[PDB]
């Protein structure tokens, strides 16, 4: 009653006439086929097995509607392939949805020796089945009433080993000497020298007396990242009961069913939600395989988080300049036109979903200040780990050196001075009135990535 | 006492103040004052003086209101704001006065 | 008051004297370098930067004792350095721990250009922090009653657009014609055309009516894959009120901590887990920079899947014949050799975890079945979608064809035919007392896929 | 036992059944046949006669079907069907035989 | 009514019984007998017929009781089991002998 | 408002502080000193005087200071540190020096 058999995709996966709709979700995908392979039949098997087909003919399928259903890759463009999905192929508001299909299966065929995801049109009708941010920029700004400058934190060193007593003390002399935050490594969770119950409150002392001290609002990113669900979840909810502002979530290596979990929690519980990005650079680092950072990107600002890193550029992990700047516009702005010259392939609407601040951390320190606020402008978060630390005199002066330098450069930019132009002299001069600062231009001076 | 933006520099001059003012209406932000004598963390709402200065065309006149705060109110901070009504936040703010003692 | 200042990564983080304790967790990263960089020099940024380092000293590494925390490269051989982590560095129980120090920040350094985690040693005193599986292959086999041969299943098609009503209608016809489970699609979980509670209550009446029918004791793997883990926990009650023996986990688009979250459930419920490995690839596909599966599938048996998909060889997605071997005995027995020809660079220990089924999935059809009896032995099983649905004369006609392909092959194997040089002869033979097997060799007889 | 669409009315000729697959036909909808020896409220799997006539062009292919199952299964209720597969659902379906 | 391993194959003749239970006993596992009329899903235990063959050292002797079995059991399901202590689990099972009925509906 | 170890001792003179200081450095641990006007329960991170002493060799320059300390903060409590890396936690602490009103209540 059928025609049975293998039939390429192409035949019905590939077609170069579909005008894709506002509704559908559009993916650029970058194919590698294996030799002998046409781009076309290559294009077609991703769009095929990762939305309604498979290897062969089956009678089930003329039990639907494969018309509306079916993925289908519309226009090919070098080695990159447009793939359209319907709307009605979506969960609503689950991005583990969006993953299971679009980079569930496909990234494995012998068909297809390598696959990269560049980017994906998230079109305005999906959108709105996400919360996004539980606090946004302007909320949390709000919050910590702090506006004009870029944010100072900075991850507490050595990454593990410290006693729970022991890192609060670090924590507590950071931000006495003037950053904003302080944060728990990415792999800081709760382990035998470091458990996560003592560390919580500890450290909760340290930000109260700060905070009392300085006169200015502070907090610190308290990781919930764990085992299961249920313990993050559990976490969290002391850190809510300490009066924390803030906690932390490796939203890749917890995942994001998990990630949704916290999002929920953080937002019914008054705390804002720092995410990390471990794990992302297995996937998003090469230019043939994976799934590049902003797709990550548009996904975490989807389901919520109220910053996630972004890299430095210039500092000890990779980043490129033109990449940063169109993931920093995906995570803030409203809407972002296509712009191939920061391989933003789609134009990008927001729905009014609220915006995530960009974090640069990693290698930075007090002369990397006026590229950094060059790059970024006001809305980010700057992390001192070791540029902190790694002061001469300790973490209280390393805090100072860097919230001097900040400051001393948005003034200069405020003023209409050149950053860039007169970078080192805008440092030099404020490192007049700023022992703490000259000490860390001297120690770093001939530092660079 | 640190009072956020620009707290760990040395104070402003009135020259240093009017820049950051020009940087305000350059942006097409809206300029305001403020002033408290509680300005500690706990205060998320200092008293306006008058309300944000959304007819000012020059840094002249918001020094003038600054002037004028600091005449009525010379035991209190006070603070220059700046506000964007497209992205609904404050973009700017920092002290320009700080009362003897402080 | 202490030595301020960057130093070279090697001077703290480089040791080849050091000699690995019984209880570190090894890595085994394949290293390329940013030309220039020495390979010492990558290998102990990648050994700071996933223990104890960072750019720069810092005062507070004197609060602390390095020598007893700090990871530490301790061989160095060809391009793959050996990394040593002491057990005090992980959250017992915690996959996602190990994750966010291993493979966390280290994969994206100016200083290493491409990064590769080979494999990994979990110690036994980290490992038994771990439950494993809550079921295993001995007792899923006495669940099931199902002795002496391959498990059959299949994935439903087409992936999605199928009603509830005529999805089930295609489970019972797999399951009445001699699959013993059917599948939902890794990303077939609550969608406009199917919603998963309208899904459940359909295949749970196909499931039983076609254990009634057969004789034979059936199951579906029902996703519980969804946006949140109280959602995914709430499909899972579902499942267990209408009396399924399984659910089904996306392990890994779903992630660690929400499977966790599934597999505690599962201990208190009592349903068997089926894990699908969807997005293994974006991480595990290429040879220079990643993860490879055998890693994830130390993680996911660890956790305690009771099944994971180990690849085909010989089907439609790619998988090596060697490390295929290696991924199922990793899988499946007590203790296992290194074997570096297949990629295990440790030996591994389970310490009596219980063993993960193997599941060979994707573009397999009935004369792919003597190379998979021979690859796999008994205790897998194969899954044929398009190969049960695809037959001319549809679903039951094709698990027909599926069920007797293994039962030939495993008759003639007790028997003591070579079912390698044999298999074709097997499957012949077989089809002359099965017409619903003839009609499956001569529609897929020309389909082969590269090896 | 009733059995739903049609149940009410005098059990149809061949003539008024072959009308019922024509206008199945016409709306482009599917043709099936089922049967059973169980047809009551609990049964929502009636068994296949053959996979659903994709591919048939006329209500006589049909009736032919019908037919031939009523010759193989004359103890059974047998049902004529027709599936809409851009609703994904069933549209029409009654008893055509009843043993 | 299937009955699990070899069901979809044709009905076993005893040369190719015995064969399966040498590959009982040659990889070292205890072959037994059972039996019952009611095969269905929902029974676990079918009635031994004796013990497991602890001390069987032929195939032969082990068709020997399936030919017992059956003759004592001419209306039910006889089936050859295969045990393997090591593993504490059924090695191989399948149905050796099936009533007249089955083969009449 | 007693402080913890030897709290309940005469103050100690400089001679006894300098010996237990000698304690602290011979066993390998790490002497540091901190001072409060707020030494009460709720206080857990008194302020460091300098980092600690990493790299003291001598009990004197401890003592040296100490004295540059309590010179510096006449009206503050004063407690000697000894910190063991190995164990990442306090091994001993105690006060060394007192405010004048303390003992005139
Ligand atoms: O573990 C680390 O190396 C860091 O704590 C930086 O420490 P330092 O400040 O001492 O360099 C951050 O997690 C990385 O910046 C994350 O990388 P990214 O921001 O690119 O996700
Ligand atoms: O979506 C699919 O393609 C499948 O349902 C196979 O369908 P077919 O049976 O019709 O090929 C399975 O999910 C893949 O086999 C998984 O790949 P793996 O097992 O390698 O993780
Ligand atoms: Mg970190
Ligand atoms: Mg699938």
């Amino acid at each position: 009653q059928y025609e049975a058999g293998v039939r390429p995709y192409r035949e019905t996966y590939y077609d170069p006439d579909y005008e894709p709709k506002d509704t559908d979700l559009l993916c650029a995908f970058r194919i590698t086929p294996k030799p002998g392979v046409p781009m076309e039949e290559a294009a077609a098997a991703v769009a095929a097995e990762s939305s309604t087909g498979t290897w062969t003919e089956v009678w089930s399928n003329l039990l639907t509607d494969l018309e509306r259903y079916k993925a289908r890759c519309y226009r090919i463009e070098g080695d990159v392939a447009y793939i359209a999905y319907p709307l009605d192929l979506f969960e609503e508001g689950s991005i583990v949805n969006i993953m299971s299909s679009i980079v569930g299966n496909v990234f494995g065929f012998k068909a297809v020796q390598a696959l990269r995801l560049e980017d994906m049109r998230i079109p305005v009708a999906y959108l709105k089945t996400f919360p996004g941010p539980p606090t946004g920029i302007q909320v949390e700004r709000d919050r910590l009433n702090k506006y004009g400058r870029p944010l100072l934190g900075g991850t507490i060193k050595p990454k593990l080993g410290l006693s729970a007593k022991e890192y609060a003390r670090v924590v507590y002399e950071c931000l006495r000497g003037g950053l904003d935050t302080t944060k728990d490594d990415e792999n800081l969770n709760s382990q035998p020298f470091n458990r996560w119950r003592d560390r919580f409150l500890y450290v909760m002392e340290a930000v109260r007396k700060a905070e009392a001290e300085t006169g200015e609002r502070k907090g610190h990113w308290l990781n919930v990242t764990a085992g299961s669900t249920e313990e993050m979840l559990k976490r969290a909810e002391f850190a809510a009961e300490l009066g924390s502002r803030y906690i932390m979530v490796d939203f890749l290596t917890a995942g994001f069913a998990a990630f949704a979990s916290v999002r929920r929690w953080a937002r019914e519980n008054g705390l804002m939600l720092h995410c990390h990005r471990a794990m992302h650079a297995v996937f998003d680092r090469q230019p043939n395989h994976g799934i590049h950072f902003r797709v990550l990107a548009k996904w975490l600002r989807m389901v919520g988080g109220d910053h996630v890193h972004t890299g430095t550029v210039v500092g000890k992990l990779e980043g490129d300049r033109a990449e940063t700047l169109g993931i920093a516009d995906l995570l803030r702005e409203d809407y972002v036109p296509a712009d191939p010259g920061r391989g933003l392939f789609f134009d990008q609407d927001w729905a009014g979903l609220k915006p995530v601040f960009p974090v640069a951390s990693g290698g930075i320190h007090v002369w990397h200040v006026p590229d950094l606020v060059s790059i970024f402008g006001d809305d980010a978060f700057f992390l001192f780990g070791g540029g902190t630390h790694g002061h001469p005199r300790g973490s209280r002066a390393g805090a100072t050196a860097n919230r001097v330098a900040v400051e001393a450069v948005v003034q200069a930019r405020n003023e209409g001075r050149d950053i860039l132009a007169e970078g080192r002299e805008i440092l030099e001069e404020a490192a007049r009135s700023c022992p703490e600062l000259r000490e860390a231009m001297e120690l770093w001076g001939d530092v660079k990535f | 006492m640190h009072t956020e933006t620009f707290s760990y520099l040395p104070p402003l001059t009135d020259e240093e103040i009017k820049k950051q003012v020009e940087y305000i209406l350059k942006n097409g932000w809206i300029p305001g004052i403020e002033y408290t004598d509680e300005p500690g963390p706990h205060n998320s709402y200092w008293s306006f003086w008058k309300l944000p200065f959304f007819n000012a065309e020059t840094a002249e006149e918001v020094m003038e209101e600054l002037e004028a705060c600091r005449e009525a109110n010379p035991d209190c901070y006070i603070k220059i704001t700046g506000y964007d009504n497209i992205r609904q936040g404050q973009v700017l703010s920092f002290v320009a006065y700080r009362p003897h003692h402080h």
